[PDB]
């Protein structure tokens, strides 16, 4: 729970947020092809694997047009970051199953 | 114990040894409620049955495992009252508003009317850990909802099936389209929502089912759903 405590903190004091807010989750897997950029989905790494996603929502975070999410394969951490007002998705981390792809999270409390 | 409604008993006519199949994976579930909290409640992980007769299903709407955080309420995409709505609801939502000059967005997350108007919203796998999603998919409830698709495909003579997103899409060869309308198109998500000019398959937003579905309604000469919420 770690990670997703970090990402509510990092989202929280980037959108002035209540920090005290309790934040929901949905759960669904999706197949990477369909939620990631296209240019993040190459053959032999994150192309056609299905993707465990968690998709943070409250009151404030409908407000603010943001969706925070994580993504896993397996137990292998993939993505890390919130889509934005204009539905860009914005990352703080990207792994491909092979290496990482993006890497902010000296951005988060973790010190990775 | 099966905790199905007796008209669901009737609609299924279970094999003893499905029955029994069924009972396991019911006392699986009771075995692992001692260790850690499940959702939803025993008593509303069939909630999803009890809307309506199951010979007046008209629409079945095909979701993934229930809400791991308290908010499910055994139906698929549902929360119950004074819950916020889910990113896929609200978008769900917004495909209803395009589509249906008469529905406005609601503020809320029951799709209870929708259950009782012939509308079976049901998750492949009906209980989950708290925090964990996916934490029962192997404890045999995809055996029983694939029946139960395969059923409502052959006993009833005319129903939609909205099958959003790869998984669901999975279940798309239980159906038969010849007799029934199989919508599929890409998940609601917002992780789903802008992609690629890539993708084969049809985006959520303008995917149009509801009025789809209510077309081939009125074709087959059953009553509409009236969607608004």
């Amino acid at each position: 729970m770690t990670l997703e405590l970090q990402l509510k903190h990092y989202i929280t004091n980037l959108f002035n947020l209540p920090k005290d807010e309790k934040w929901e989750c949905e759960s669904i897997e999706e197949i990477a092809d369909d939620i990631l950029p296209d240019q993040y989905v190459r053959l032999g790494a994150l192309s056609n694997k299905i993707l465990q996603t968690y998709t943070y929502y409250s009151d404030t975070l409908h407000e603010s047009n943001i969706y925070p999410f994580i993504l896993y394969y397996q137990k292998q951490l993939i993505a890390i970051g919130y889509i934005d007002e204009n539905h860009d998705m914005d990352f703080l981390y990207l792994h491909n199953t092979i290496m990482p792809l993006l890497d902010q999270r000296y951005l988060l409390t973790g010190g990775q | 114990n099966l905790l199905l409604p007796d008209l669901w008993l009737d609609f299924l006519q279970l094999s003893p040894i499905f029955q029994r199949k069924l009972a396991a994976v019911i006392a699986c579930v009771r075995r692992l409620r001692t260790q850690a909290t499940v959702y939803p409640e025993e008593d509303m992980c069939m909630a999803w049955a009890r809307f309506c007769d199951p010979s007046d299903i008209k629409v079945v709407i095909l979701g993934q495992d229930p809400y791991h955080g308290g908010q499910a309420n055994g139906l698929a995409f549902s929360v119950a009252y004074g819950f916020p709505v889910p990113p896929s609801l609200r978008n769900i939502y917004a495909e209803l508003h395009r589509s249906l000059p008469e529905f406005s967005p609601p503020d809320h997350g029951c799709l209870d009317a929708w259950a009782s108007q012939g509308v079976l919203l049901l998750n492949t796998i009906l209980t989950v850990q708290k925090g964990k999603p996916g934490s029962h998919a192997d404890i045999g409830w995809a055996w029983f909802t694939d029946h139960v698709i395969s059923l409502l495909s052959e006993r009833l003579k005319a129903c939609v099936f909205m099958l959003w997103g790869a998984k669901a899409g999975d279940k798309a060869s239980l159906i038969n389209s010849k007799k029934h309308l199989v919508l599929t198109s890409q998940h609601p998500s917002p992780l789903a929502q802008n992609s690629t000019r890539k993708s084969a398959q049809q985006k959520f937003l303008g995917n149009n089912h509801f009025v789809l579905a209510n077309n081939f309604l009125r074709e087959k000469g059953l009553g509409e759903i009236d969607w608004r919420l």
